[PDB]
């Protein structure tokens, strides 16, 4: 649970749409084992 | 805690519209500074020198700006007067490097100055894409055949002019005109701002011996001038330099 | 009070993407170190944030290793 | 272009262990702990 600050061509809202792809993906294959 | 920040203060602009310190860019113990007094660890005993709390009080807080054979040096001037006040400078350009643009320049010159008028930098790269055009051709000549001409040089700054006379083979490269300028301000103890102006003035001078060559194509080596003891044997030099306060 | 106007994204140094990237393009071995230590730990937790799309010039500096 | 973003919340334990099934208890826990927390967001 560590968070950073730093510079990326894409804004807040789709690093935070792109935690929401990759935690999903995570969740399924978490949950399903 | 109790510590200041290495960053944050670019009271720069304002030294150089303060009109006590001598800079030419703009127009309109018993020591200053403690760089050679300690002052026992207690950052407030540097506020009682008058140049450093007048960079704490009128200063600003900047962010910081962030970003080939034979170079071929060309020195340019830049003479612009914007409200008032004027741009007056000299720098020489190496137009075989094309590293930075003329108009990246002018956006680095004009932060500092602390303008970014946006005109100024097309004006300033305007006047420098014309004297690099026109100069293109001039200061990339081959001259041989051991020219050895007499030149008097002047440089200008705020009333201190600088004057020599001497003797310049323009066919041997071994002397730099930079190292030239250099070895004038060592043995006469001017400060470090001649050093860039005088070797500035000569290159412009060296252009124009080389025009005189490529343009018009004068030879003109017909006894530069001496006091018979070195080159020309006549009864078996000319002069010294000198920084005169007009 | 010119002390107080201080931008607060820059007042802790650079960055920590820079500080793994100047850290490996330095010769130090331990920033080397940690810094790919860094690295794989944001390649197993979030790829998307280093990937070789986003950052292009990211494969020559792996490939010296 | 530059956009200072904050960075995700990567899930560094304390005590590090070299097998996995002391680790998915945690994560699991962290996955629950951090997409409920990006849900509201939305």
């Amino acid at each position: 649970a560590v968070f950073d600050l730093m510079t990326s061509p894409f804004t807040q809202e789709e690093v935070l749409i792109k935690e929401i792809d990759f935690l999903k993906n995570k969740l399924l294959d978490l949950q399903s084992l | 805690n109790q510590l200041i920040p290495q960053a944050y203060i670019s009271n720069f602009h304002n030294r150089l519209t303060n009109e006590d310190d001598g800079i030419p860019i703009f127009t309109m113990g018993n020591a200053v500074l403690p760089d050679l007094q300690d002052q026992h660890h207690n950052p407030f005993n540097i506020l009682r020198y008058p140049k450093i709390r007048d960079t704490f009080i009128n200063g600003k807080v900047v962010s910081p700006y962030r970003l080939s054979g034979e170079a071929i040096m060309i020195p340019i001037t830049l003479d612009i007067e914007h409200m008032g006040h004027t741009i007056k400078d000299q720098f020489l350009w190496n137009y075989n490097d094309d590293s930075i643009s003329p108009e990246e320049f002018a956006s680095i010159y004009c932060k500092d100055l602390d303008m970014t008028s946006a005109t100024l930098q097309t004006q300033i790269a305007n006047i420098i894409k014309e004297q690099l055009k026109d100069l293109e051709n001039i200061a990339a000549t081959e001259i041989m055949s051991d020219l050895h001409v007499i030149i008097n040089l002047t440089c200008n700054l705020q009333d201190r002019f600088f004057e020599d006379n001497f003797q310049w083979n323009l066919n041997d490269k071994s002397l730099t005109p930079e190292r030239f300028a250099t070895s004038i301000v060592q043995d006469l103890g001017l400060t470090r701002e001649f050093i860039p102006l005088i070797s500035q003035s000569l290159h412009e001078t060296i252009l124009k011996i080389k025009k005189d060559w490529v343009d018009g194509h004068l030879i003109q080596d017909h006894v530069p001038n001496d006091a018979a003891f070195g080159y020309l044997s006549g009864i078996r030099s000319n002069w010294c330099p000198r920084v005169e306060i007009l | 009070n010119v002390f107080q106007s201080l931008p607060k994204e820059t007042a802790r140094g650079v960055d920590d993407l820079t500080r793994m990237e100047m850290a490996l393009l330095s010769g130090i071995p331990e920033e080397i170190k940690w810094s790919l230590k860094k690295y794989l730990t944001y390649s197993n937790k979030a790829p998307y944030m280093i990937s070789l799309r986003t950052l292009p010039d990211l494969l020559p500096l792996f490939k010296t290793f | 272009p530059l956009n200072w973003v904050q960075g995700p919340a990567i899930f560094h334990m304390l005590t590090s262990p070299y097998t996995q099934d002391e680790i998915i208890n945690h994560e699991m826990n962290f996955l629950k702990g951090r997409l409920l927390e990006l849900q509201e967001i939305t």
